[PDB]
């Protein structure tokens, strides 16, 4: 197997920076790598081929260094249309005729600001159809990494529970995540005390907002 | 006139059967490697299949059998006819133009294929109810719907400061849940209404839905 | 008067595949125990012949095609097969009679950045055993190139990467295939009995 690896996932920088993005082929591709760009909704662009040459109609700060095992993406001076995800793709792959990587996320970076949270417990509406979906809500956090562990009577709970993260606010550069814990109305009865407890950059402790069943 | 326009993309049934088409402008399909790549939602890109300039054709493992590019000189048009479609082909198909190593230069809009076992129904709308200092968040769960998208307001539009609407999550079921919350001053909590229009426009299902707070 | 596979298995410099190398191997007794028997290759496969029997098997005319390509394109020499090699490179016929001799050669044709080249792009498949080197730029689009390279209009050849730290698929491997003619002539390659 040869796999591509983008490194880091999720990268934070400012209008100016420059930043570098890391593809990792797991074996020699020599120069065999493109890089894209691709926002939300629109299809991927190509900036770099033959893992240095630069795609015509793309800005000059791109750049494309490396050959074989670790590849780099530079722009020199990150500007407001560089904001994207950037997939290292491998040319010639041979069972895939191309192999992409995982992408990686430029983001704009901000002051660290700890998530607001709040815990939902279910509505009765939800619970006279026989289902209970307790929403634990993290508002206008900076960064993106943000633990959300669902405690059930102090029972840490996983595979219930799904996550979803807003887009990164235009205005104040901020996440906001969505965990929705769903269990039977049967299984909700079964417990009482339901938490959301929160680990995240900007708290000094993870915070723990609960609620008991019926109060 | 340098495009690449697919359609021909929906959602179908599994096992069920559905074409592709990728009108080209500024080139000549049957002179270029012609690729279709996927990208599954929030996932990366994946090769699909491609079509040589001699006529050979290749597909991936995942879809080979299942699969068949063809291209129509007469058109100037790209084709892939996915039979026994699975619902792990689920994903945004992208008509692209291979170069082996000069990359993959221009790519088509993309079009949007969703195969699910899981009948277009309409979401439940449940209240986040804001209980509880400061200022308090509120919401919708928008849960059990298919399939994407579906459009959350708040106060008929009227109010937009502070709102995240979550991305949907797909849940077990293959139905899609999704949170919509805002976050207002708790002193509004016994004066202003605030109700959250949801709109599901696949199963013709609009459903506004009162968020009262909690005792 | 012995047959020359030593200046084409053990040439020095081997051939891009686009203008892959025939050899006429003709008036002499080639031995294929050494080919078959003796030396270390990563493919020899033969089709419509076995390796053993031609020791004693008299042939009009054997052809000695010589090229390079990399590790994932050495099974793209075989008959039915397609592909950058097989389509715009080098194809071998359906009913193709003879052995694919092919062996790795990192050591030999990877420094630091050798170059061989391959055809990328030809408007249709090559016909068996046909030999294409033109290097006129590819016409991509509607508008004619007229020899300057540019968007919709590519050089058809492109230099193989190859760069000593690649992947197997990615080494360069070189190739040799022997194919053997069945005419209605006096035999000249013989084996040695
Ligand atoms: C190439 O040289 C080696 C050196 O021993 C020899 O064994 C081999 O037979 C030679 N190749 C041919 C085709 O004779």
């Amino acid at each position: 197997d040869i796999v591509m690896t983008q490194s880091p996932s999720f990268l934070s920088a400012s209008v100016g920076d420059r930043v570098t993005i890391t593809c990792r082929a797991s074996q020699g591709i020599s120069s065999y790598l493109a890089w894209y760009q691709q926002k939300p909704g629109k299809a991927p662009k190509l900036l770099i081929y033959a893992a240095s040459t630069l795609q015509s109609g793309v800005p000059s700060r791109f750049s494309g260094s490396g050959s074989g095992t670790e590849f780099t993406l530079t722009i020199s001076s990150l500007q407001p249309e560089d904001f994207a995800t950037y997939y290292c793709q491998q040319l010639n792959s041979y069972p895939p005729k191309f192999t992409f990587g995982p992408g990686t996320k430029v983001e704009i970076k901000r002051t660290v600001a700890a998530p607001s949270v709040f815990i939902f417990p279910p509505s009765d509406e939800q619970l006279k159809s026989g289902t209970a979906s307790v929403v634990c809500l993290l508002n206008n956090f900076y960064p993106r990494e943000a633990k959300v562990q669902w405690k059930v009577d102090n029972a840490l709970q996983s595979g219930n529970s799904q996550e979803s993260v807003t887009e990164q606010d235009s205005k104040d550069s901020t996440y906001s995540l969505s965990s929705t814990l769903t269990l039977s109305k049967a299984d909700y009865e079964k417990h009482k005390v339901y938490a959301c407890e929160v680990t995240h950059q900007g708290l000094s402790s993870p915070v723990t907002k609960s609620f008991n069943r019926g109060e | 006139e340098v495009q690449l326009v697919e359609s021909g993309g929906g959602l179908i049934q599994p096992g069920g059967s559905l074409r592709l088409s990728c009108a080209a402008s500024g080139l000549t399909v049957s002179s270029n490697y012609m690729s279709w790549v996927r990208q599954a939602p929030g996932k990366g890109l994946e090769w699909v299949s491609v079509i040589y300039s001699g006529g050979s054709t290749f597909y991936a493992d995942s879809v080979k059998g299942r699969f068949t590019i063809s291209r129509d000189n007469s058109k100037n048009t790209l084709y892939l006819q996915m039979n026994s479609l699975r619902a792990e082909d689920t994903a945004v198909y992208y008509c692209a133009r291979d170069l082996d190593v000069y990359g993959l230069d221009v790519w088509g809009q993309g079009t949007t294929v969703t195969v699910s076992s899981a009948s277009t129904k309409g979401p439940s709308v449940f209240p986040l109810a804001p209980s509880s200092g400061g200022t308090a968040a509120l919401g919708c769960l928008v849960k059990d719907y298919f399939p994407e998208p579906v459009t959350v307001s708040w106060n008929s539009g009227a109010l937009t400061s502070g709102v995240h609407t979550f991305p949907a999550v797909l849940q077990s079921s293959g139905l899609y849940s999704l949170s919509s919350v805002v976050t207002v001053p708790s002193s509004s909590l016994g004066t202003q209404t605030y109700i959250c229009n949801v709109n599901h426009k696949p199963s013709n299902t609009k459903v506004d839905k009162k968020v009262e707070p909690k005792s | 008067n012995l047959c020359p596979f030593g200046e084409v298995f053990n040439a020095t410099r081997f051939a891009s595949v686009y203008a892959w190398n025939r050899k006429r191997i003709s008036n002499c007794v080639a031995d294929y125990s050494v080919l078959y028997n003796s030396a270390s290759f990563s493919t020899f496969k033969c089709y419509g012949v076995s390796p053993t029997k031609l020791n004693d098997l008299c042939f009009t005319n054997v052809y000695a095609d010589s090229f390079v390509i990399r590790g994932d394109e050495v099974r793209q020499i075989a008959p039915g097969q397609t592909g950058k090699i097989a389509d715009y490179n080098y194809k071998l016929p359906d009913d193709f009679t003879g052995c694919v001799i092919a062996w790795n050669s990192n050591n030999l044709d990877s420094k630091v950045n050798y170059n061989y080249l391959y055809r990328l792009f030809r408007k249709s498949n090559l016909k068996p055993f046909e030999r294409d080197i033109s290097t006129e730029i590819y016409q991509a689009g509607s508008t004619p190139c007229n020899g300057v390279e540019g968007f919709n209009c590519y050089f058809p050849l492109q230099s193989y990467g190859f760069q000593p730290t690649n992947g197997v698929g990615y080494q360069p491997y070189r190739v040799v295939v022997l194919s053997f003619e069945l005419l209605h002539a006096p035999a000249t390659v013989c084996g040695p009995k």
